[PDB]
């Protein structure tokens, strides 16, 4: 089949759940 | 031992709930655990482990020093068999290479001859 497309991680500048 | 995150990194979660790594020093983010560089093969041909293979043993003789026992073949030797492997692996390739160079060198020559020979004829 077709694999899910590549996903980058949240960029540095911006909000993060830590 | 379990490695700890290097100085000034942070874990975070995606909406997905997947873990990613924040590198504050460089103001960058990553899916890749930074300590993966030490614990993961860096190539589909890499092994992190340098274990002696089944049947081999490290040994120390006070007179002679470190040596190696091969119980597969009831043998002992001085040289680390791992090292000699890598050596004669390399020596194999390093001259397999040199014959290919010898081959081209000749075949390039065998056609340079057809020209160079036709050249001397004018000198008559």
């Amino acid at each position: 089949d077709r694999p899910p497309p590549y996903v980058a991680p949240p960029s540095y500048e911006g909000p993060h759940r830590t | 031992f379990e490695l700890p995150l290097p100085e000034g990194w942070e874990e975070a979660r995606d909406f997905d709930g997947k873990v990613y790594y924040i590198d504050h020093r460089n103001r960058t983010t990553s899916w890749i655990d930074p300590r993966d560089r030490y614990t993961k093969p860096l190539t589909f041909a890499d092994c992190i482990s340098d274990e002696l293979p089944l049947g081999w043993e490290e040994a120390y003789d006070p007179q002679v020093g470190d040596y190696f026992i091969d119980h597969n073949t009831k043998t002992t030797q001085i040289e680390d068999p791992r090292v000699q492997w890598r050596r004669e692996q390399e020596h194999m390739l390093k001259d397999y290479l040199v014959v290919a160079q010898e081959a081209l060198s000749a075949q390039k020559e065998i056609y340079q001859v057809k020209q160079q020979r036709l050249e001397l004829a004018q000198q008559e």
